[PDB]
């Protein structure tokens, strides 16, 4: 598997280099978010009301990306539908605050529709 | 312009995905192929980049190991 792994690595490397060179706001946003472990669980939709589900690893990521019922990601606004902790258990937007934050089982999963 | 660059990149990405064995899902592979074709046929950068956000999102949602921090480490460590 090693020649194949070497090619695979060289290809992934070139790919992210090309992505850097493109220097696109949206791609940079989803790549950067992914480096901090904020990752989409499904394909990012391009149409209204369509469901995006992404993992939010912690409260810093959370508050950087979320204001009110609004989630901002891949250069777009998404209207938050639900949040659920790691127990599948729902979580209100008001329970997510600096005080109550360590009381939550992270990561959260945000489900939201495109604006 | 940068249109040829995005398009070229979409072809590489579709490859990276195929290399990750994304073909074992007929549904997901068909989805990737379609986004790739849409990018190549895009007449405006906007359409090309939006379709590209969707396609790239396939690779990022794969827990697998595209693992990015590791590539960056490789990149940093050489220049």
């Amino acid at each position: 598997e090693d020649k194949r792994a070497k090619v695979t690595s060289a290809m992934q490397t070139m790919l992210f280099t090309m992505l850097r060179k493109l220097d696109n706001d949206a791609l940079n946003n989803i790549i950067n978010n992914a480096r901090d472990g904020c990752v989409p669980l499904n394909i990012i939709p391009l149409t209204t009301a369509a469901k995006l589900m992404v993992v939010v690893p912690d409260y810093g990521t959370y508050k950087n990306t979320c204001d009110g019922n609004t989630f901002t990601y891949a250069s777009a606004l998404w209207e938050i539908q639900q949040v659920v902790d790691a127990d599948s258990k729902i979580v209100q937007l008001s329970e997510i605050n600096m005080d109550n934050s360590p009381n939550l089982a992270w990561p959260l999963i945000v489900t939201a529709l495109r604006a | 312009s940068k249109m040829s660059d995005v398009k070229c990149t979409s072809v590489v990405l579709l490859s990276v995905l195929q290399q990750l064995r994304v073909e074992s899902s007929s549904k997901l592979w068909a989805q990737c192929v379609q986004l790739h074709n849409d990018i190549l046929l895009a007449k405006d950068t906007t359409e090309a980049f939006e379709k590209m956000v969707s396609l790239l999102s396939v690779l990022l949602s794969m827990q697998g190991a595209v693992d990015i921090n590791r590539l960056c480490e490789e990149m940093l460590d050489n220049r």
